[PDB]
């Protein structure tokens, strides 16, 4: 109904999710740490697109 | 009511996997404690 | 190697034999000794890395 796809549309275009590689992960972490060798970091499980 | 104004097509994603909590991918380790550095990087506790 | 299982190993290593590139490694180390010929054409030893 014209109401109805009014809304059920927008919940489509703000499917409030992106995406997600190694690189992100790697990243939600403080630019520091990494850089404190003391601290081992690696990588051990795979990313589907 | 009028049927063709009614009627809609919908652009719908498919197939994700979502994922919480996050971090748990990130395999770590860490040196041993007698070890340490600060950004100095001659070594933090170093009075043997 | 001393200085390795001390710095945590920087993935150098990894990379260097994911990759496959001419290297050397020094300190104590486990010799073992085999002697039907065999095993050297199957070029075994290309294994245990």
């Amino acid at each position: 109904h014209p109401i109805d796809y009014a809304f059920n549309e927008y919940f489509l275009q703000h499917q409030l999710v992106e995406p997600l590689n190694n690189d992100i992960i790697f990243n939600y972490i403080p630019e520091r740490i990494r850089n404190d060798v003391n601290y081992i970091l690696n990588m051990d499980r795979n990313l589907p697109s | 009511f009028d049927f063709r104004n009614s009627m809609h097509m919908l652009t719908s994603n498919l197939t994700f996997t979502v994922y919480s909590d996050l971090l748990a991918f990130v395999s770590a380790d860490t040196v041993e404690p007698i070890n340490a550095v600060a950004f100095d990087n001659m070594r933090i506790m170093n009075e043997l | 190697l001393e200085e390795l299982m001390r710095t945590g190993d920087y993935a150098q290593i990894t990379n260097m034999l994911l990759n496959n590139q001419p290297v050397a490694l020094v300190g104590a180390l486990p010799f073992v000794t085999d002697s039907s010929v065999i095993s050297l054409i199957a070029k075994l030893d290309a294994t245990v890395f």
